[PDB]
């Protein structure tokens, strides 16, 4: 926490509870189904969807194995983007869009690209 | 069959009937019995002698021990040693059987013996000829022709299965050649079947011309309809129609 | 075999359940990588097979919740709809492998979902017959396909025309 | 005897006098009574059993004496205390209702229930 | 390997295990709710039955059947699709209104002519007044109900608390109560429409019960069949905790023979 | 209007005075699709 | 105790400890003699050498050494051979429980889990 | 294919997938109700069940041990029966029936006999 | 760590890690062609575990009441505590806190798994202050153990009351 | 992948399928095959000749073989001098 700044922690953290949750929950959701997780449930698993498709970033070298122009974000620009997410600032953008995207500012254009 | 489902009383009960038969005065009627004890507590083997001579049955019956205090060499040679006892009654032509009372046990002595040796283990780490020992053993029981005097021993050896598992190395092999098994199954021996002979594991591939006409007419198809009765309370546990109800209900009896 | 696979630089992993369930040449999708990728794809294969791999990553997912026996969603629906389609498509009778040029078709008409309508009984009379037709109809598409290696826009134009008047059959 | 049931309670399900409003005006049922099926309108019901007597805001429903003294009467929900001003201001609304369409015999409905309510 | 592809596969049976106990238990939980209300629905109808007794009212066609959305309750969804079945021999031309999607399903499949009216969303909660109202208005309206000489609605009678058992009942027509044998006096109003008001009346407070003798029968069928799964599961930890046992050891063994062997050169 | 869809908005009317309890609100809360078929097709699904 | 059993005739109990903790204990022994490991890892000579200590308790016409010895099992499996080498020589099993301790019961022996080979 | 004939490849294809697919359900059939597969499962089910009783053959050199007597049914013949079995032909009789007899036309016989 | 326990301090020497220890031995036996054993670690590898961990003991008032508190650190791999060095440490030890990597992940650090850690050796320590009021706080999370499950609808009110309580 | 999963058809239909280039003339687009077989019986290797004649394939293939009749060191050498072939 004192080593990469208490906001970064802060940030990270909470990412690491909401993943971690959702992989619990996964078993229930597999055979039960999602009739009987509660709205907070509900809610967990679709921002937990959402910041686990939020990981991948297409790469630089991988425009030869994509071709989707690789994207590198900076460090501040990780934690805020991420920090938006987890706040549920973006709850409102469809899941698609954070799907091989860079930071937060591109998943507003990939809501866009969605939207035409 | 599984550890301790007092494997040794099925063959005991088989030991006690042949006494009236056995104290008669046809030849080819005695059935003289041998129980080789390997491997079981010398306390455990004298309360069987006691029990034999109870049942005032000692006097027809020889007994071969090597107990669980025995060392382990003694009780490698033990069956064999047992068995040539066996075979001075076959070959005079008067009928005997012998039990061997667990030949699992004469497995985990030769175990011993084969690893003292240096020997270099086998598959499941029992010993590499152990197949040999226990086949050597095994098809020393016949039923001699009538030039060779109609003799014969019968065998039944008593193997003891780890975990109630009919797979592994020791009882498979064993399986492999004796001529029939007689499955014991602990399931129902702890829900108050004694005998708790399974009947879907117990085959006999010795044919059905050895018990006698009486009973081979009377128990026609017996095997087969209990064995109707396990497929029926198989999918018992949906809608029981009037036709599986009453082969429930004979099952049952 | 963990030896091997290190040494290897891909792994086209068969399966005997599969086998047994229909698929043949019996290739787990899921178990099989080539790490060399598609840099050695033929360039028109790789624009028609371009989302395949993807599909059929779905497909595996959704099936698995579906045998649970979970109620399912229409957009589960639609997966596995398309998923059971692409397996039908998969298969091949052995000791006779098909032409290069005749398979940028074939993949061309699962992946733009034309055989979405198709009866999965006659996934394979399909394939059977859309080869027949191409060979009648656009056989100045089969040419240009071998010839270019690489589908241009006016080729793919041409070629979606060209299923769509299969699809009617 | 009177049987009186609800889809979501029992009440009464003898009774000494029960005053029931069914689309013939206002009945009452003491002892035998000729046996009658009368459906009942939105209503006010006082029951009576002795001199006790206990009053009920009934939805409507049918009144069906039996052959045989038994008073069914079925409605869907009610004591009259509970029921009682909110409503009142939901009558304003509802006229606004009558103004813009089906929701007229709604609104309708809510104009006798107010209309009702205020009775009592 | 060996070892670990057995220790996953038991820890999945495990999970399964924990999932069933879980459901298990919330269905016990709904179970008396359930119960609760059949319990009231079931007193409001004997009153209304009381007139139709006492009247003996005695009566294309209309089946009108109840299920719930959610599955896995048990064999409710296919013994009333199997009932359903027997009565659309009888009578091969009537319009079937599947109140439910399970039954939907399953009656689609066996003749696809028979859906007309269907409904979604009924499952999830208690029977209440007011969806029994509102099925019922659309009924009358867009089944044009009156029309039908038999109306007949199909639901699982939760017979004992370990049984369901699928039943049916008629739904008196228009006709048969203005005809109903004792129509005696019974009645008195001659201008206000009793029996066509009556029998609007009945369709709605027949179907309410019926819906809420279903909901009962459904949440106590998977009370039983959560119950019977938590078993099945437990058999089947028992044997794969014996095969976990026993993969365990021979991978000691095994092992250990690779060591001894190398030590023995 | 059905007879019983007259007694039904009559009664949802009665939950109106303000001190009754979360179940009888419950009972007023419905929701359903009425989805009508015919033939094998399927016009559209809508709310009660 | 056979020193008890043997020049004081009366019937003596001699408790162990683990006698899990008695094989493991040989398993060691016999590693670090040479001898090559044997199934499960346990000594080759396992048989035998609980079998020395396990017949040498024995009801004599003197008296009797009785033991109660406490069995732990490897791994909670009953399949091991070590436990399994154990079960062979135990006559009765007294099985204590913390549950039952729980239910206020105490002497602890939970009552259908002991089972003796005399009780016949 | 076609060295055993087509017809006779395409039986055993058939044959194969039948009671492949009836073993990978044995885990759901096991875990939960028999009747919780899905409906198109449900009659693959059936039918696998009938597949699997009818691949018996009651031997005719063990029928000393056995006790059945022997049957030997030809090999066209047995392309013929399991073709029929596949297209539910023949079945609508007892799954009994399957169990431990010869031919296809045994099994109708057989019917005949449980019918008794 | 004897120094301080013979002349009369407390202290507590904390092994981090005996798995580590355990690679060491089995490094030198092996080299030293001294007879394998099981799991490949050296023969007598119990005897050498047990030697080092009752090292620690709490000497009588005869002997000067010293002391030397240990606490091993044993690394599991995988979470697998049937492995032969995990199991023969678990037998040696009179206690175990048992840290699992889920519970890190889900945010509670320390990471202790309340249900399988145990105190052989219990209620003889904890500040009598804070045993009288943390007897209840066991139990209360047993309740929350059990009904945890149950956190995936129309639960009970004692249920519901479990559960606010075990949250907190 | 498992035994048995007729594993050899998988690569054996790669044999077949480079008949489409290799009867060309286009030399640098020509891929012919040495199909090595080490430890299979000398029935299944002369199977397959035959499959790759009657394919008409056999006359752009070298088959390398060391049947498992032959000796211990003959076929450790085999995949190392097919190797150079």
């Amino acid at each position: 926490a004192a080593v990469v700044g208490q906001e970064h922690y802060d940030v990270a953290s909470k990412v690491q509870e909401t993943l971690q949750t959702y992989k619990s929950l996964q078993d229930i959701i597999a055979i039960l189904g999602m009739d009987e997780l509660s709205e907070q449930d509900k809610l967990t698993v679709e921002r937990a969807r959402k910041i686990q498709r939020f990981l991948s970033q297409p790469f630089a070298v991988a425009e030869v194995f994509t071709g989707i122009p690789g994207k590198l974000v900076r460090l501040k620009d990780t934690v805020a983007s991420f920090k938006a997410v987890l706040e549920g600032k973006y709850d409102n953008i469809p899941e698609h869009a954070f799907y091989m995207v860079g930071g937060i500012e591109d998943v507003v254009a990939k809501a866009e690209k969605l939207a035409a | 069959g599984d550890r301790q489902t007092g494997k040794t009383a099925v063959a005991l009960d088989t030991i006690l009937n042949q006494k009236r038969w056995n104290n008669g005065s046809d030849e080819s009627k005695k059935l003289y019995c041998v129980y080789v004890a390997v491997g079981q507590k010398r306390s455990t083997v004298a309360q069987l002698v006691q029990t034999l001579e109870q049942h005032d049955a000692m006097k027809y019956s020889i007994i071969v021990a090597a107990t669980a205090s025995e060392a382990a060499p003694l009780q490698y040679l033990a069956p064999f040693t047992a068995a040539s006892i066996g075979e001075w009654f076959r070959d005079n032509g008067k009928h005997a059987l012998i039990v061997y009372d667990d030949l699992s046990k004469q497995a985990v002595a030769y175990r011993q013996l084969s690893l003292l040796l240096r020997r270099p283990p086998g598959r499941e780490a029992y010993p590499g000829d152990v197949f040999y020992l226990h086949s050597r053993l095994l098809e020393r029981a016949a039923k001699l022709s009538e030039k060779e005097g109609s003799g014969s021993l019968t065998a039944l050896p008593v193997i003891e299965t780890q975990g109630g598992d009919v797979s592994a190395y020791i009882p498979t092999n064993v399986i492999s050649i004796t001529d029939g098994q007689i499955f014991l199954e602990a399931e129902l021996f702890y829900k108050g079947i004694r005998p708790a002979i399974n009947v879907g594991l117990s085959v006999s591939r010795v044919g059905s011309a050895a018990q006698v006409k009486a009973l081979k007419q009377v128990a026609g198809s017996l095997k087969l309809f209990l064995a109707q009765y396990r497929e029926v309370a198989a999918f018992a546990q949906s809608d029981l129609d009037a036709s599986t109800k009453q082969t429930l209900v004979r099952g049952e009896r | 075999p963990t030896n091997v696979i290190s040494i290897t630089d891909g792994q086209i992993f068969l399966e005997a359940e599969l086998f047994y369930k229909g698929i043949r040449p019996a290739i787990n999708v899921g178990l099989s990588v080539s790490r060399v990728g598609s840099a050695a794809q033929v360039k028109a294969l790789k624009q028609v097979a371009g989302s395949l791999k993807l599909f059929l990553a779905q497909y595996r997912e959704v099936a698995a919740f579906a045998q649970f026996g979970s109620d399912l969603d229409a957009s589960t629906k639609q997966t596995l709809v398309r998923g059971e389609r692409l397996t039908q498509l998969l298969k091949q009778n052995q000791y006779s492998p098909l032409a290069t040029e005749e398979q940028v078709p074939l993949i061309y008409a699962g992946v733009n979902g034309h055989l979405d309508g198709i009866e999965l009984s006659r996934i394979g009379e399909f394939e059977s017959s859309f080869l027949s037709y191409l060979k009648s109809n656009h056989n100045e598409l089969l040419t240009e396909i071998r010839e270019k290696g690489e589908l241009s826009k006016e080729l793919l134009a041409s070629l979606k025309s060209a299923t769509e008047s299969f699809v009617a059959t | 005897k009177l049987q009186f049931a609800l889809p979501h309670e029992t009440l009464y399900s003898e009774v000494t006098q029960v005053n029931l409003p069914a689309k013939s005006g206002r009945i009452g049922v003491l002892a035998n009574h000729v046996p009658t099926v009368e459906q009942l309108l939105p209503g006010v019901v006082e029951v009576m059993e002795g001199s006790n007597s206990k009053k009920f805001f009934i939805s409507g429903g049918f009144a069906t004496v039996q052959p045989d003294s038994q008073l069914c009467v079925t409605a869907i929900e009610a004591p009259l205390e509970s029921f009682s001003e909110n409503i009142k201001n939901l009558l304003a609304e509802a006229k606004k209702n009558v103004s813009s369409s089906r929701e007229a015999a709604e609104a309708a409905i809510q104009v006798e229930v107010l209309e009702n309510l205020q009775s009592v | 390997a060996t070892l670990k592809e057995v220790e996953m596969r038991l820890k999945s049976i495990k999970n399964i295990e924990k999932i069933t106990k879980t459901m298990k238990i919330v269905a016990s939980t709904r179970l008396s709710k359930a119960e609760k209300a059949k319990i009231s629905a079931k007193k409001m109808d004997e009153a209304e039955q009381l007139f139709y007794k006492n009247a003996e009212t005695k009566n294309k066609e209309l089946i009108v059947a109840i299920t719930s959305d959610k599955g896995l309750c048990g064999s409710i969804h296919s013994q009333l699709a199997k009932a359903v079945r027997r009565h659309l021999n009888d009578q091969p031309n009537a319009d079937i209104v599947t109140i439910g999607d399970k039954i939907k399903m399953q009656l689609l499949r066996t003749h696809p002519n028979n859906i007309k009216l269907s409904i979604n969303g009924i499952g999830k909660d208690a029977p209440t007044f007011q969806e029994s109202a509102l099925i019922a208005d659309k009924l009358l309206s867009v089944m044009k109900a009156g029309t039908y000489p038999k109306i007949s609605i199909f639901y699982n009678d939760p017979v004992s608390s370990l049984s369901f058992e699928p039943s049916e009942k008629p739904i008196f027509n228009a006709k048969t109560i203005e005809q109903s044998p004792s129509f005696g006096k019974f009645e008195i109003d001659t201008d206000a429409n009793v029996p066509r008001d009556l029998f609007e009346y009945t369709l709605a407070n027949q179907m309410l019960t019926a819906m809420a003798q279903g909901y009962a029968a459904e949440i106590s069928a998977r009370r039983n069949a959560m119950d019977n799964a938590s078993k099945n599961a437990g058999d089947m930890i028992n044997r794969y905790s014996i095969l976990y046992n026993r993969t365990r050891q021979a991978v000691i063994t095994n092992e250990l023979v690779d060591i001894i062997t190398g030590a023995s050169s | 209007i059905s007879y019983a869809a007259y007694l039904n908005v009559a009664a949802q009317a009665i939950r109106s005075t303000e001190l009754q309890t979360a179940s009888v609100l419950n009972r007023s809360q419905t929701d359903a699709f009425y989805t009508q078929y015919k033939n094998a097709s399927e016009p559209t699904p809508i709310t009660k | 105790a056979e020193y008890f059993r043997d020049e004081e005739g009366q019937d003596v109990l001699l408790f162990i400890d683990n006698i899990f903790r008695f094989t493991q204990a040989g398993s060691e022994v016999s590693a670090l003699l040479g001898r090559i490991p044997s199934a499960v890892g346990y000594q080759p000579t396992l048989a035998t050498d609980m079998g020395l200590l396990q017949e040498r308790i024995t009801t004599t016409k003197k008296g009797s050494v009785t033991s109660v010895q406490a069995v732990y099992v490897p791994a909670d499996d009953l399949t091991d051979p070590a436990p399994a080498t154990t079960f062979a020589h135990l006559d009765a099993t007294t099985v204590l429980s913390r549950g039952i301790s729980e239910l206020g019961i105490y002497p602890a022996v939970d009552p259908l889990d002991s089972k003796s080979r005399l009780l016949d």
